């Protein structure tokens, strides 16, 4: 059988595995011939009645029409004589773990250039009419060069810019847990661009606090932590919000005001990284700031200005004894 | 057959499924109810054998 | 080359994988044309949009520019394509859905296997395989764009008559079914090929645009009405060469 277009992932020679996923998920590998550094993610199938995952075509077609700097870039799709492997280049970091290894340094400045590339891919997303959908800090990738990538588009889809008539119908449990805005969680699923920027907001606390900072364990739950932190989900403060079926058959605490910039206090310090925070962690989906204007806060303009991530990038180290030695004599 | 506005997301597309059943009749209006007797009707195209 | 990968010149659709089989020029067309009415009946019978029938149709005319109608029977490989379409345009269809519309098409007298019969489940995979081959053999290259899209941005903006918009509209999906334009002239092109037609036989000379370009010089911009008068000269061509034509 002729397959001019799909060659077999053999060209790659599988260095090691990414991650403790499942046994053949995801392999950092090596061009054969040109040495290019990728990871080969395998198209899982356990399930099988569907063909193939339209949630995978999903991923593909998005891959596909998605190319920016700060987006993951897929190469191919190659197959094993049997896998089906998307084929990217290769991203050494993922932002989860840079900033759990609390041993990993990050000035105001580093930060910034962060937010930046991560605010600059999800406009760039939207604008091409893709909502994330999975936003969390281990999706967000950094290479060895410093540039920060968005990636795992494995539960992203298409929405219609609709000002217009009829109302969309999306699928609503979608987004991790800690990083499901409180639209979501209420049922919503006629949703939009705000959804990722929420998520935005969630790993831009973490930039300061090195740790998810809403870790609910159940929807009930993290609808409670949002409230204690960004304030009791009221009409006054969401419009409407009255509507959702869900209101009212969900506990829901009612004297809760917002806490965000104070418990961030502590951790962040710079009153104009704790607005940006603030602005992207508002309940109502149609008043949170969106990514052109987070772009354009004084926060990426103001003294210290986006540098590079050369300085953090040196602060990750080669083992044990060069991150625990001292540094002299 | 019948024009559908493009710029609507795929989604929100229109089934294809004809209005009424196709008949078996053949006559200038019956032979062009939809594309599937347009097809097989006036230009006499079919799959089977 | 990539964007120019789905693209044949009338030498190469000539030495098409069929061909080395075996397979005459015009029993390959006859191939494609009933593969696309195939299409079109399963998909209204699914209800998926046009849309949908459109997108598995261009699968189709590309599968076959690698794989031969001989090892591969149209008839098997529409339902495939079709399944991937609605999954690729956003209105999936489960699998035993396809399936059973496929039967009723391709066996009208017979009834359906029991759901639960070895050939039943065998099938039911023998789609699944056929879908991985269609998704190889077209490198996954899911996206399509169709004539469509640029027929009714011209006819909209030439003011056309809702007939004349219509006809064109006709005109564009008839190409897919019985031309294998959709492999040698990009969209644009075509959709200017099947306004030019419906022009034609409404006698309607859209006008000059104020001392400037003709109308199709606001849908392609390598269009020209020599190139209109060929493609339209082979349009009909092909419709003569159907069948049918040789209450
Ligand atoms: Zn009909
Ligand atoms: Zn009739």
């Amino acid at each position: 059988v002729e397959c001019p277009f799909c060659d077999e992932v053999s060209k790659y020679e599988k260095l090691a595995k990414i991650g403790q996923g499942t046994f053949g998920e995801v392999f950092k590998a090596r061009h054969r011939k040109t040495g290019q550094k990728v990871a080969l993610k395998k198209v899982l199938m356990e399930n099988e009645k569907e063909g193939f995952p339209i949630t995978a075509l999903r991923e593909i077609k998005i891959l596909q029409l998605l190319k920016h700097e700060n987006v993951v870039n897929l190469i191919e799709i190659c197959r094993t004589k049997g896998s089906i492997y998307l084929v990217f280049d290769f991203c050494e970091h993922d932002l989860a773990g840079l900033l759990s290894n609390v041993l990993v340094k990050f000035t105001l400045s580093e930060i910034k250039r962060v937010m930046q590339m991560l605010l600059n891919g999800l406009y760039y997303i939207h604008r091409n009419k893709i909502l994330h959908r999975d936003m969390k800090a281990a999706n967000v990738l950094i290479t060895r060069d410093g540039v920060l990538k968005l990636a795992d588009f494995g539960l992203a889809r298409a929405f219609s810019l609709a000002k217009n008539s009829q109302p969309n119908r999306y699928t609503n449990r979608v987004v991790t847990l800690w990083y499901r805005p409180p639209e979501l969680l209420l049922g919503e699923r006629d949703y939009g661009p705000p959804i990722d920027l929420w998520g935005a907001g969630c790993i831009m606390a973490e930039m300061w606090t090195r740790s998810p900072i809403m870790q609910g364990n159940t929807e009930q739950h993290q609808l409670a932590l949002i409230s204690q932190l960004c304030g009791s989900i009221t009409p006054e403060v969401w419009p409407n919000v009255d509507n959702y079926e869900l209101y009212e058959k969900l506990e829901l605490v009612k004297g809760q005001k917002r806490k965000v910039k104070d418990r961030l206090k502590a951790y962040v310090r710079d009153p104009y990284a704790l607005d940006l925070i603030d602005k992207l962690l508002v309940l109502d989906p149609a008043q949170r700031i969106d990514s052109d204007d987070a772009l354009n806060h004084d926060f990426f303009w103001s003294d210290p200005m986006p540098s590079d991530l050369k300085g953090m990038l040196s602060t990750h180290l080669t083992s044990m004894f060069e991150y625990l030695a001292p540094p002299r004599r | 057959m019948e024009p559908v506005d493009p710029r609507l997301e795929p989604w929100k597309h229109p089934g294809s499924q004809p209005k009424t059943a196709c008949t078996n009749c053949y006559c200038k209006k019956c032979c062009f109810h939809c594309q599937v007797c347009f097809i097989t009707k006036a230009l006499g195209i079919s799959y089977g054998r | 080359n990539n964007n120019k990968r789905w693209y044949f010149t009338r030498e190469q659709l000539e030495n098409s994988p069929s061909r080395r089989f075996g397979v005459d020029p015009d029993k390959e067309l006859s191939y494609r044309q009933q593969a696309a009415n195939l299409l079109q009946d399963m998909g209204q019978r699914l209800n998926v949009s046009q849309l949908t029938i459109n997108t598995a149709i261009v699968y189709m005319h590309r599968f076959y520019m690698i794989q031969s109608f001989t090892q591969f029977p149209g008839n098997s490989v529409a339902p495939a394509a079709l399944f991937l379409a609605a999954k690729v345009e956003e209105q999936p269809k489960k699998l035993e859905h396809v399936i059973k519309v496929a039967h009723t098409c391709l066996h009208p007298q017979e009834s359906l296997p029991d759901t639960r019969s070895e050939a039943y489940l065998q099938q039911v995979q023998d789609l699944v395989i056929l879908e991985s081959i269609i998704l190889q053999t077209l490198g996954f290259e899911l996206t399509i764009d169709h004539p469509h899209t640029h027929v009714v941005k011209c006819t909209q903006l030439v003011r056309a008559s809702k007939d004349l918009a219509q006809t064109s509209y006709f005109m564009a999906t008839n190409s897919l079914h019985l031309t294998t334009f959709s492999l040698q002239y990009t969209p644009p092109v075509v959709a200017c090929v099947c306004i030019h037609l419906a022009c034609k036989w409404s006698n309607w000379e859209i006008p000059v645009s104020t001392d400037g370009k003709h109308w199709w010089e606001y849908v392609d911009a390598t269009v020209t009405l020599e190139l209109l008068d060929e493609l339209t000269h082979e349009f009909l061509q092909i419709l003569e060469k159907t069948p049918n034509r040789l209450c």
